[PDB]
RNA sequence: GCCCUGAGGAUGGCGCUCAAGCGUGUUACCUAUACUCUACCGUCAGGGUUGAUAUGAUGCCCUGACGAGUAGGCAGG
RNA sequence: AAGCUCGUAUCAGUUUUAUGAAAAUGAAGAGCUUUUAGUGGGCCAUUUUUGGUAAGC
RNA sequence: GGAAUACUGCCAGCUGGGACUGAGGACUGCGACGUAAGUCAAGGAUGCUGGCAUAAUGGUUAUAUGCCGCCCGUCUUGAAA
């Protein structure tokens, strides 16, 4: 601005923290199903898709089996499940960070939603119980031992 | 070149104690010349000596 | 099994071999429980949704058997 | 790992008993000590006895209500056991005591109900073998117990019934055992089987 | 766990004296400091040398020929407690010296109160054949085709409260 | 749809204390299933919640929940210690508490 | 070597007997104002500072250690 | 507390060595006039003792 | 005859889980990557996200409770008393 400060304020020292990208766990795989634990879709089994460059996970439920749509859910809020879909036959390099600003559903979301659940609903049927298992919900019961149970 | 030294001064040490091992004859160790010591008392009660 | 006494490695594993141990320790319940535990040890979040699914199938099997 | 733990007092020992009871009082957990006349204590019953008279022979004089109270149920010895074990005197060690409870026997609606024991704490378990021991009801009627008739009468109406209620379970396990063997060697059950199940 | 180990000891050789007795003798220590300090005691006690003029020669480690097979060990102890010193001989069947010192160690400051302190190892040996052995407790496991039961075993608990009523038969 | 549960119940101990001084700044936790300081590494960071029932409605609900982390492990027996934001009431000696699984690891 | 005799109270109590008693050896864990690293107040010692300071050179800063204490002394409020 | 001469070779609740006087470690905060508050209570305990017999004392 | 393993010590070897600290304030220096331009974990943290004006949050009283704390001043005797 061409405003001279009015007031005298230390400059800051030249800082040296490079921005490196996140380095994801290996766990952390596209098409992996995932598993929310806080949140309004906490305990919902949600699917993998893409790492977004504000270091969250771009998740799908997909919507139309469990109505979770596309979300972003941080990394170290999610357990990563053995259990892998396929995902090459769906196109998620459309979503990006300015996708999900928000400036009575957008339709484009809507659309993209639509043809995300198609895409993927192929994959999902392409193994037995793998939309039950989507469907249901997660939760603990008596003598569980999460650091004991795999994942 | 000091890294070199430690390592000859290593090699021909565990070498002298092989060949006196195989000679029959006693190996005669050099004597220690450096040695760190750290208090283990504290500062009260210790005696003016 | 039989086995001399004061057996060496070679002997003792000769002698292992040949009363064949190994195949009546697998027979035993014993066993069977441990390699159940470590089985159900070894799920997966899958796998036991799928127990519990095949699970509720053999319980309404089974009581629909009963009373019968 | 349960609202309550109904622990059955037969063949325990007093000192480890009641230590666990204590520890496990003081961490939140409600516990209901069961067949109490049937606790043991090591040692000759001569040692016991002795033991007992000793700390009931120092009645104060000027007010021995106010002073010493002595306890002849089993009940009542278990509970002073494991009162000494407590933090007593203070809001934290009484709101502990009052998640314990003691009976003599197994009165209802406990006697319908699962029970455990402590294998840490079992006579049979601890004590050296051949060893002499003193049991917990025996000392009560020695030192001035007087229900230790009534309380083996209506025990042994306890396992009455009981016994026969046991007889049904089986009968019922009996048909339950063979409608799973009928069910068995089907995919579902390979599957299971498969499965860990 | 202790050690065996041998030191050597020429009292700083002089003129008129080369290379002297060279007395050697076998070590039980858990570290070489220990075995040093042990051998000065030793050399002190039984014979005149002192580690004013003393001089370790070298100090090495000994392992057992066949730590996998079952010997008779024979020790001559010599030990001392609040009365007098005495000589003590005892048998052990072990696998090897080492856990035989081990174990005579244990029983000593179990027994008699004697510790490490306060004890020496003569001289350990073998016993090759039967009848040999005189020590009933030690003649006890030569008994050919010798087979026991272990009643009452004490099963662990990893849980305080536990629904079974768990019996002791093995 | 029977159980919602996503946390692993656990009962506070005490305070980190000594035998005649404590600091409330540190509890003890105790979480069910864990009995060797190994099988604690795991739920090490995660977050803790109480939760409890209060007598005045202020933010449209009647339970107010106090948040805190696990630190490091505590004994052998399990326990594990833990700091929140503001140290417990002391009456909750024996209560039970929520570990989440977040932030997680596996 | 251990046990018994051998001449209103407390191993603290609760209590314990292959001990939760005794002797020995190894690991596992708790802490004090004790010790290691770092944030801050002050004392000391050293140092930088002006063809004037992007704040009263009695100003603004860098470096290391130290900080118990009765009477008494000095210093700043 | 002020002054002067100064950082050293001024020294050590240390060790060896020597003679029966030369090195190690550490500190360079060390040397000489003037005066200026307070301070001459003792307990515990090893060794000598002051010597001894139930013991102390 | 032959290797392997146990133990000791080294790695200016590699790589995960957890906790506190963010102190300095435009560059002057020691260093690394890179043929170079330039970059860097190199004399102290940066970027992004979520909560907020009938706010977020913070402050006082008692009780709710984990633990500790002898009644103050002067004077005796080496001390307490």
């Amino acid at each position: 601005p061409k405003w001279y400060p009015s007031e005298d304020v230390a400059a800051l020292k030249k800082t040296r923290k490079a921005a490196r990208p996140q380095k994801l766990r290996a766990s952390l795989v596209p098409g992996t199903v995932l598993i929310l634990l806080a949140g309004r879709f906490r305990g919902k089994r949600v699917v993998y898709l893409k790492h977004l460059e504000d270091n969250t996970l771009l998740i799908s439920g997909p919507f139309k089996v469990n109505g979770v749509p596309l979300r972003r859910v941080n990394a170290r809020y999610v357990i990563a499940t053995s259990t892998k879909v396929s995902v090459e036959g769906v196109n998620v390099e459309k979503f990006n960070v300015e996708y999900f600003a928000k400036e009575e559903i957008k339709a484009e979301r809507v659309e993209d939603q639509k043809v995300v659940d198609k895409a993927l609903i192929a994959e999902i049927k392409k193994t037995p119980l793998l939309k039950q298992y989507l469907s249901a919900s997660f939760s603990l019961k008596n003598g569980d031992k999460p650091h004991m149970l795999k994942f | 070149a000091y890294q070199k030294e430690y390592e000859t001064a290593e090699r021909n040490i565990i070498q002298a104690k092989r060949d006196a091992k195989a000679a029959g004859s006693y190996y005669v160790e050099a004597q220690h010349k450096l040695v760190f010591v750290v208090r283990i008392k504290g500062i009260n009660k210790i005696p003016p000596k | 099994f039989a086995l001399p006494r004061g057996a060496r490695t070679a002997t003792v594993s000769k002698k292992w071999a040949a009363a064949a141990v190994c195949e009546k320790w697998a027979a035993s319940s014993w066993a069977k429980k441990i390699a159940q535990r470590e089985r159900r040890a070894a799920l997966t979040d899958f796998e036991r949704f799928q127990v519990m699914v095949l699970r509720k199938q053999k319980r309404y099997t089974v009581k629909k058997a009963l009373a019968k | 790992v349960e609202p309550v733990v109904v622990i059955d007092g037969k063949g325990h020992l007093v000192g480890r008993l009641a230590s666990v009871v204590a520890k496990q009082l003081l961490n939140g957990q409600k516990i209901v000590v069961v067949r109490a006349e049937e606790l043991n204590i090591s040692g000759e019953f001569f040692r016991n006895k002795l033991k007992y008279h000793d700390f009931l022979r120092k009645a104060t004089a000027f007010n021995k209500t106010r002073g010493p109270f002595h306890f002849r149920a089993p009940s009542r010895i278990f509970y002073k056991a494991l009162r000494g074990m407590v933090s007593h005197k203070t809001a934290r060690g009484k709101a502990a005591l009052e998640r314990l409870k003691v009976f003599e026997g197994i009165p209802p609606p406990y006697d319908k109900k699962k029970r455990v024991v402590v294998p840490q704490a079992l006579r049979v378990l601890r004590l050296k073998p051949g060893r002499k021991y003193t049991t917990l009801g025996k000392l009560s009627t020695s030192v001035g117990w007087k229900y230790e008739d009534v309380v083996a009468k209506l025990e042994a109406k306890r396992k009455v019934s009981s016994a026969e209620y046991y007889a049904k379970k089986r009968a019922f396990t009996k048909k339950v055992a063979s409608a799973n063997a009928t069910a068995a060697e089907s995919d579902v059950a390979k599957q299971l089987a498969a499965l860990g199940y | 766990h202790f050690k065996e180990y041998q030191v050597i000891g020429r009292r700083l050789p002089t003129e008129s004296v080369p290379e002297p007795k060279l007395f050697r003798m076998r070590i039980f220590a858990s570290n070489e400091v220990i075995a040093k300090s042990r051998y000065w005691y030793f050399l002190q006690k039984l014979h005149k040398v002192k580690k004013a003029s003393g001089e370790i020669v070298s100090i090495n480690q000994i392992n057992e020929a066949h730590p996998t097979k079952v010997k008779n060990f024979g020790v001559w102890v010599r030990y001392d407690s609040r009365s007098g010193t005495h000589n003590m001989y005892k048998e052990i069947r072990d696998v090897s010296r080492v856990a035989a010192v081990e174990t005579l160690y244990q029983d000593m400051a179990a027994r008699h109160r004697a510790r490490f302190r306060s004890i020496h190892i003569l001289k350990v040996a073998e016993i090759e054949k039967t009848a040999d052995v005189k020590r009933q407790y030690v003649k006890q496991f030569l008994t050919k085709d010798l087979k026991f039961p272990l009643p009452h075993r004490v099963q662990k608990s990893t849980k305080t409260f536990s629904y079974k009523r768990p019996s002791t038969f093995y | 749809a029977e159980s919602h549960r996503l946390y692993v119940k656990g009962k506070h101990l005490s305070y980190q204390r000594s035998k005649r001084v404590n600091n409330p700044n540190v509890s003890l936790i105790k979480i069910e299933g864990v009995a060797t300081p190994q099988d604690a590494q795991f739920y090490l960071g995660k977050r803790i919640a109480y939760v409890y029932r209060a007598s005045k409605e202020v933010r449209g609900s009647k339970i107010r929940v106090m948040w805190g982390k696990v630190t490091r492990t505590h004994g052998n027996s399990g326990v594990v210690r833990a700091t929140f934001r503001n140290n417990l009431p002391a009456k909750t000696f024996g209560a039970s508490v929520r570990i989440f699984l977040y932030p997680s690891n596996i």
